[PDB]
């Protein structure tokens, strides 16, 4: 009677935690290659 | 290795129709390139062309027999004109009247063959250039949905029914039916899941859009040049967003976001329209089962009421 | 040796060198550009707190920001007690107490979230046109975020304050904004029918479709060689038309700005002018041209 | 490249030969079974009537 | 050579086998032929 | 009343859209 | 080479299958043949 | 040199056709005229 | 040179077969001839 | 030490003039001075 | 070195102020102490 | 430096907006 | 080694962290058990 | 350095005033303590 | 290093904490303790 | 590249052997396990009728 | 080299698996053989 | 390189052959508990009845 | 990375071996307390009746 | 550097030392005062029951 | 790099190994005190029942 029936945790609480934790390491993962080192033009003379 | 020239030009069948190229002029002036250029038609080609105007020479002609043949009331009309596929009275039979619902039936069984078709072509053709073959696989995800609302859905409910009806308003119609029908189709997960999908595309769209025009000056529209040594123009468009989110992503990983955002959309809409009709008969009952509806006990109904 | 390059692969050996990127943040550092600090003569913070740049913009922002998650929950958690994000609802004043707003009546911490709220997203939008400022790289960005916040301002300032009763903004709270949708939607009959909405969501299924498109036509082009050139060979086989590189970017940023546009437009409109749609479509059928025929 | 007879030697290579065997095989094999399935559905109930 | 011949008996299967189905589609759904259960 | 502050908002709406304007018809100019 | 001989197959083996699954459902749904709890 | 002569003549050509085809349409349809059954 | 005779064929053979299903189309939806059951 | 004067008075006629606007609204607005038709 | 003083004392103005205004709404809106009438 | 310019324009532009403000507030009340 | 061990450790817990916790919680949602009140 | 001290005590101090803001709300709106008119 | 310790110390007291908020939470919600005012 | 015989010497690797053989021997296995369930199920309740 | 073994291979296996899939829930949902409480 | 027997030679690299022994002795295990199981929940209530 | 035994040389590395030993260890300690735990429930109220 | 003892010297600069010092001094204050807070909001009223 | 044991020397720096410590600590004294506030909730009153 208090607590949500099942379907409600695989239907709702496959999204909402799914999608977080996804967003979380994905942004990670990405950040992380981007501000790695690799090879880039010089800012005093491309710009 | 591979011979640009020789698969720009190269008769048919094995080449393309329209040989000299055309400028369109303002479309150079806005646009960029503005060539319109030769198209190539292989065997894969021609079927799915063939089926898809035999598929809509069924839909048009019966379009003039409701109308009784007045080209003055079928252009009055053509915008609401549609057929309907058959009542639920013989469900999935495939003996019915043309003009009740037998015309239906053809009209999209063409159709699926020249999408199939047209699926074969994207990969022959991406292969035969030597690129990759993702933008195919991403048709075959849209396709999913595509064919789990004309196919997978109408079948497993036992009506042909429930499928839309090939017309111009028809096709809302179909939305708010269906959405009626299974009752507050706002509270179904997935579809939540598909809006959170199609609204963050539109807008990672609209931002990686908008940076590269604003970052154009330095030639950071070139993003293949730029994936091999990264100029001033992207260092600039990292540090923008770099300061303002407090995270970024380079050039490469950015295409990546793009793709998987835009396929997530149909793959899920697929897998929570499929759901509707046979596990879970009312959403909105469901979602009080749930505890995620509003309680409104009594709400201020002086708005809604003229 | 190996040269590791953007895309993450590592070459097996031009005027590009591996610089790490604390180097290309030092460079373009560039402190006093700021918008504000034009107005001034001075902005008052510009110190680059961790990774995020302050402004005068900002701090106006983050006052609205804690402000309103403060006043959000509040609401819903104190004199509802529901204790359930999906549950709770925060509710404008009704539509009787009219356009004057009262401490002693209900509503007034909607108020108070959606004025905190409005202060906090135009202090961000001046913020990104300060940091665009600092770089000097254009304002393209800065126009695509205004476009969504005169979404915002439509909904909740402008329609409201024409018909005058203040109840009409959407009430915020998980899975119940979604009831006002609904019941809006249905109070003009056939809201599909309405044209200015058809034009928002032919934009948003076509920006999906273009956004799906350019990402695989990066991607399958990215760790192999060839002339650059291919890929434009493969769309001039396939529909025969190529836009360039140029080309992509201006339309996805011009689709994206204009579906919301549209969308206000149609809102503002229906809620003011037109009770239901299916009436607005009466006068087609009577067209001189075909007005006697049937 | 020599094993196909000499009126198809244009058209099909060696290892091309060997498959168009086995299609064919199959396909006569397929042909056998779905004559006897329909002469056993109509042993069952006639279609036509 | 300016035909091609595979060109020729590509669209030529396409349209014939498009005109079997339907002819034989339109057969069916009519109901004058009691086939099938009619 | 209602309908001078109604057309008055409508104004706001139509200067909305007006910044998208300035942007195209500034890239043709730009873009000989 | 004119033809290529694995098209040919590909296409065979597609066409046939379409057209057994095709007639399959079509033979089931016309319900004359009481299979299946008809 | 300021025009050329040709876009003159297509939209002249265009213009010109959808008037008649208009006023034509207009004119059966207002039923004032006893023509084709009136 | 001037005119590709493979493109008067294509187009012929086109139009041809598109208006023989029309009128078959209109005569047979016509309901005068007494022809598959009417 | 980074402390200039004009930051200070810039940020001081800020503050004052939008807590001086904010307190006047919430006086007004909560209707308990008779100021106004009140 | 490790902690600019200037920091220090905006992050504790911000905080102080929004405190301040927060406490002093929902004393007001609490409705318990007779003040701008009630 | 103050360059006494700056102190003039802002001046006159607070006193726009106070302007407007002021002026729509009073206007729209009920007296 | 043809995988990363730590990718399947990483894997691993999160599976059985997944696991556990919506077993739990079907069991507590069951209401078969007298526990907390039931 | 393996851990920069100032981002613990930045995460400290924002962990610690959520958790006391969140408790004080809930105890507030519980109504159990007679606490500003209950 | 293959595996780093701050990443592990990192998660582990993310974690911890949701863990005990989420069981504090549910404990509460459950009714079953008197516990503020139940 | 020599183990397979002759006549399918230009078609199969000699590593692509193996692994046919293995499929032939499962599909084999499949087939005789699918007899047996389908005479199965008809002696429980005929589906035709 | 004319075809490639593995992509016959995933096709079959493909191809199997979605159609005693398909065949399973056609069965299944006929309620006809008594099985499961049926 | 060398450990795997000749004839698995030009498939199995050494590292993929203990993966591979893992697995089999896992599947196993796995048949022999699903056969249990299995017979349990028979011997509990039968499901074709 | 020679710790190891030579049988799992080629897969493990030095460091990787210690972390494996503390995960077997962690997951025998875990299924006893699972074991036990099941034992009570069920002593408690059986689940499948 | 050199006025944080030996045993933290790897981890702690000179000044982020004093920095930890000011900490340690407020956590300790402010638990004081929490206990007293708490003390007091007991005898007040208790919530346990 | 020379505080930590021979035997967990390729995993852990220097300065990880006091961090370790204290963690270690801290989680015994919540254990502890884990422990004794469930003892304290089950006299209360039982949750089982
Ligand atoms: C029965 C109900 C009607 C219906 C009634 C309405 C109504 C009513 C409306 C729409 C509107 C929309 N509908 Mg409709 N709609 C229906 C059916 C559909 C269907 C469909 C397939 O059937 C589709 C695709 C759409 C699509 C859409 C677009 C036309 C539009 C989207 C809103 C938007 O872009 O701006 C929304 C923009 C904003 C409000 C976003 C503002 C965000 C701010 C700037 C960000 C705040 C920051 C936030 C706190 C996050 C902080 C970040 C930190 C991480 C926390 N509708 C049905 C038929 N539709 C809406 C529209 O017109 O837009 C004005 C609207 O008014
Ligand atoms: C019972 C009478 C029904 C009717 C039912 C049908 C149906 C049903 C069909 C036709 C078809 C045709 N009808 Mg009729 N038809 C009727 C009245 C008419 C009238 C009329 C009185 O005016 C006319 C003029 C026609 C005329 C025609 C032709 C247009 C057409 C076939 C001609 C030809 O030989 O095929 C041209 C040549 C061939 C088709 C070559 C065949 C190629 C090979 C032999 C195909 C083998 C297929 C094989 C099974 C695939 C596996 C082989 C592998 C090797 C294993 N019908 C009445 C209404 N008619 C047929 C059609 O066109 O489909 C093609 C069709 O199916
Ligand atoms: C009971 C009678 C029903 C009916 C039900 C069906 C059904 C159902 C089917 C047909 C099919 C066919 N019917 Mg019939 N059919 C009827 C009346 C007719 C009439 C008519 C009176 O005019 C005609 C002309 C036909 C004619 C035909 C052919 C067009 C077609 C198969 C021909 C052929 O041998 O296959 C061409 C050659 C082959 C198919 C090669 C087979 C290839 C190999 C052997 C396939 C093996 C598959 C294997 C299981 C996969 C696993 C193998 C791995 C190695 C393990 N039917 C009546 C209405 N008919 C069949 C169809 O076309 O589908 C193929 C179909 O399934
Ligand atoms: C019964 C009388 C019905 C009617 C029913 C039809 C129908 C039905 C048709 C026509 C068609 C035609 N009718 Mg009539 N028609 C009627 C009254 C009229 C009147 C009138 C009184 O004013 C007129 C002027 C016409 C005039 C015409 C022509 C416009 C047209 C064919 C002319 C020609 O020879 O074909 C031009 C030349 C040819 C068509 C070349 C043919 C090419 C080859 C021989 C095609 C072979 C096809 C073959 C089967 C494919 C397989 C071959 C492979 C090698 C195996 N009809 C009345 C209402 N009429 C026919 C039409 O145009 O379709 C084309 C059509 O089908
Ligand atoms: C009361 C009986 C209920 C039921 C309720 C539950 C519940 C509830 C659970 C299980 C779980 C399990 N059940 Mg049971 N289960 C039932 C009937 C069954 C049946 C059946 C009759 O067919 C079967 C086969 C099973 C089988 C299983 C396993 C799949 C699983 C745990 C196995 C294992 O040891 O864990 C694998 C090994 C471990 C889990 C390693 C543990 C790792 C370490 C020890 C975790 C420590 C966590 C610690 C607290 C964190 C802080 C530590 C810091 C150092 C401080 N259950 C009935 C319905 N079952 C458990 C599950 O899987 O969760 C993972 C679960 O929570
Ligand atoms: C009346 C009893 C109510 C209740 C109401 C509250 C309320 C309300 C609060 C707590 C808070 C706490 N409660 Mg209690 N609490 C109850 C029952 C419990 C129970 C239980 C029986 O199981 C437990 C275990 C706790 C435990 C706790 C701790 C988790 C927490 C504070 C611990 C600590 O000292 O702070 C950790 C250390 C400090 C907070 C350092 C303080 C730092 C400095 C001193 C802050 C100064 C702020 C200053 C004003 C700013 C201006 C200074 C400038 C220099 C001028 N409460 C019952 C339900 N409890 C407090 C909380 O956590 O908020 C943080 C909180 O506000
Ligand atoms: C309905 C009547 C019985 C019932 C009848 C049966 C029967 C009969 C059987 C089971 C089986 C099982 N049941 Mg049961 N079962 C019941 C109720 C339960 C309950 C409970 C909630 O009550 C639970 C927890 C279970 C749980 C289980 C598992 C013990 C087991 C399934 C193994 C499997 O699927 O995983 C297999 C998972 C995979 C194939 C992958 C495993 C992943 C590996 C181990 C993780 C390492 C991966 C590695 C790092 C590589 C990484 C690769 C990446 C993942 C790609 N059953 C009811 C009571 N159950 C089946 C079983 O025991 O057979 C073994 C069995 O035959
Ligand atoms: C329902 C019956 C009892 C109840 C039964 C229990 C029981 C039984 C227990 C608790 C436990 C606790 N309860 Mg209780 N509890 C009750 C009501 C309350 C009330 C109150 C409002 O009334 C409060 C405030 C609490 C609070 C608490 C804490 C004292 C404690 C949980 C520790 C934990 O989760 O944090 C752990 C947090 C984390 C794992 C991370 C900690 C973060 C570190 C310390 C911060 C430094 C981080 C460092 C800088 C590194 C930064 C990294 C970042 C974190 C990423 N309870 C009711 C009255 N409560 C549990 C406890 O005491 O065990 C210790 C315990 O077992
Ligand atoms: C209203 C009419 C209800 C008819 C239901 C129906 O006819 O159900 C269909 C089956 O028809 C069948 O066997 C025939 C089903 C006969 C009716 C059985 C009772 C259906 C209960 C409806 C609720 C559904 O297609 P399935 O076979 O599920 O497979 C399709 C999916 O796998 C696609 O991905
Ligand atoms: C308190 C505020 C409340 C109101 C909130 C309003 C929110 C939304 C509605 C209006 C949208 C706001 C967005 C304004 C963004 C201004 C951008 C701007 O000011 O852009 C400039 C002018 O645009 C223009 O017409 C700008 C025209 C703006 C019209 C007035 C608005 C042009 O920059 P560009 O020349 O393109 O740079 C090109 C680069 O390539 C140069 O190399
Ligand atoms: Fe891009």
């Amino acid at each position: 009677s208090p607590w949500p029936v099942w379907s409600g945790y695989a239907l709702c609480f496959v999204p909402l935690a799914a999608v977080i934790l996804g967003f979380i390491i994905a942004a990670r993962f990405t950040d992380k290659q981007a501000t790695s080192a690799y090879l880039r033009l010089d800012p005093a003379k491309a710009n | 290795p591979i011979d640009l020239h020789d698969e720009e030009y190269r008769d048919g069948l094995e080449g393309t129709i329209a040989k000299p190229p055309g400028h369109v002029g303002w479309m150079q002036r806005l646009l960029g390139e503005g060539q319109v250029g030769p198209i190539y038609v292989g065997l894969w080609g021609v079927i799915s062309f063939i089926t898809f105007f035999a598929s809509a020479f069924i839909i048009l002609v019966d379009y003039g027999r409701q109308v009784g043949w007045n080209p003055i009331i079928y252009l009055r009309e053509f915008w609401n004109l549609a057929v309907y596929p058959p009542p639920t009275e013989y469900g999935l039979s495939w003996n019915v009247p043309w003009d009740k619902g037998g015309a239906w039936l053809a009209a999209t069984f063409f159709l699926h063959i020249s999408v199939l078709t047209w699926w074969a072509r994207l990969y022959t053709r991406a292969k035969a250039t030597g690129v990759g073959t993702q933008l195919a696989w991403g048709f075959a995800s849209a396709l999913s949905l595509y064919f789990v609302i004309y196919l997978f859905h109408p079948l497993a409910l036992g009506n042909w029914s429930a499928a839309p009806g090939h017309g111009f308003r028809a096709i809302l119609d179909w939305t708010n039916y269906v959405s009626i029908h299974w009752g507050n189709f706002y509270y179904n997960p997935f579809h939540m899941l598909s809006i959170f999908f199609l609204l963050g595309s539109t807008l990672l769209l609209a931002m990686h859009g908008a940076t590269i025009v604003a970052t154009s000056k330095w030639k950071s529209e070139m993003e293949f040049t730029e994936m091999m040594a990264e100029g001033p123009g992207t260092q600039r468009a990292q540090l923008f967003w770099r300061w303002v989110m407090g995270w970024n992503a380079n050039s490469y990983n950015i295409h990546i976001w793009a793709w998987w955002f835009a396929a997530f959309t149909a793959i899920t809409g697929a897998i929570g329209l499929f759901l509707s009709g046979t596990l879970v008969p009312d959403w909105y009952a469901w979602g009080e089962t749930a505890k995620i509806v509003a309680p409104w006990p009594n709400p201020d109904w002086a708005q809604y009421v003229f | 040796r190996a040269l590791p390059l953007p895309s993450g692969e590592t070459l097996p050996a031009a005027s590009a060198e591996v610089i790490p990127f604390s180097i290309i943040e030092e460079f373009y550092k560039r402190p006093g550009k700021t918008l504000a600090a034009r107005f001034f003569g001075v902005d008052p913070f510009d110190f680059w707190i961790g990774r995020f740049y302050v402004g005068l913009f900002g701090a106006i922002s983050i006052i609205g920001i804690i402000l309103g998650v403060a006043f959000y929950l509040y609401e819903g958690v104190v004199n509802e007690g529901t204790l359930n994000i999906l549950a709770m609802r925060i509710e404008p004043p009704p539509v009787s107490q009219g356009l004057n707003v009262d401490p002693a009546q209900p509503g007034f911490f909607w108020f108070l979230t959606m004025v905190a709220a409005t202060i906090a997203f135009v202090g961000w939008l001046l913020r990104q046109i300060d940091i665009s400022l600092k770089l000097d790289m254009g304002m393209e960005v800065p126009i695509a975020f205004g476009a969504v916040v005169s979404s915002w301002i439509t909904l909740q300032w402008l329609r409201p304050i024409a018909m005058g009763a203040w109840g009409h903004g959407f009430p915020l709270g998980i899975t119940h904004h979604l009831d006002w949708v609904s019941n809006i939607g249905y109070q003009y009959y056939n809201f599909f029918y309405n044209p200015f909405h058809a034009i928002g969501i032919t934009l948003l299924f076509a920006s999906t479709l273009f956004l799906h498109m350019h990402g695989s036509a990066v991607l399958s082009e990215a760790k192999r060689n060839i002339s650059d050139q291919n890929i434009h060979v493969f769309w001039r086989n396939i529909l025969g038309y190529s836009i360039g590189e140029i080309g992509i970017h201006r339309v996805a940023f011009w689709t994206g700005a204009a579906s919301v546009l549209f969308s206000n437009l149609c809102i503002f409109l229906s809620g003011t002018f037109v009770k239901d749609w299916n009436a607005f479509w009466g006068f087609w059928d009577k067209m001189p041209i075909w007005n006697g025929v049937g | 490249n020599d094993l196909v007879p000499d009126q198809w030697k244009p058209l099909f290579n060696n290892a091309q030969w060997l498959v168009h065997d086995i299609v064919v095989k199959t396909i006569y094999g397929g042909l056998i079974i779905a004559v006897i399935a329909h002469v056993l559905c109509w042993a069952w109930t006639p279609w036509i009537r | 050579r300016p035909f091609e011949f595979r060109t020729s008996v590509v669209v030529s299967t396409l349209l014939g086998l498009v005109m079997a189905l339907l002819i034989h589609f339109v057969v069916l759904s009519s109901g004058a032929f009691n086939w099938l259960r009619a | 009343m209602n309908w001078i502050v109604a057309t008055f908002m409508l104004m706001f709406v139509l200067v909305a859209f007006l910044p998208l304007v300035v942007s195209l018809a500034y890239t043709w100019v730009t873009n000989p």
